[PDB]
DNA sequence: ACGGGCT
DNA sequence: AGCACGT
């Protein structure tokens, strides 16, 4: 749900 | 980190 | 369920 | 070389 890499 | 020492992030 | 971004 | 996140 974050996104800091990814951001599912 | 910064940069430098992006972010984080991006 | 998912890996990004320059000094 | 330097950084942990949540819908
Ligand atoms: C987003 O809130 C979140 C939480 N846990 C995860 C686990 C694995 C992949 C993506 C995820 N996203
Ligand atoms: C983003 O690419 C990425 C990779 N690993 C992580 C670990 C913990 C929090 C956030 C992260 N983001
Ligand atoms: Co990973
Ligand atoms: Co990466
Ligand atoms: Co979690």
């Amino acid at each position: 749900x974050a996104x800091v890499x990814a951001x599912v | 980190t910064x940069p430098g020492v992006t972010x984080p992030g991006v």
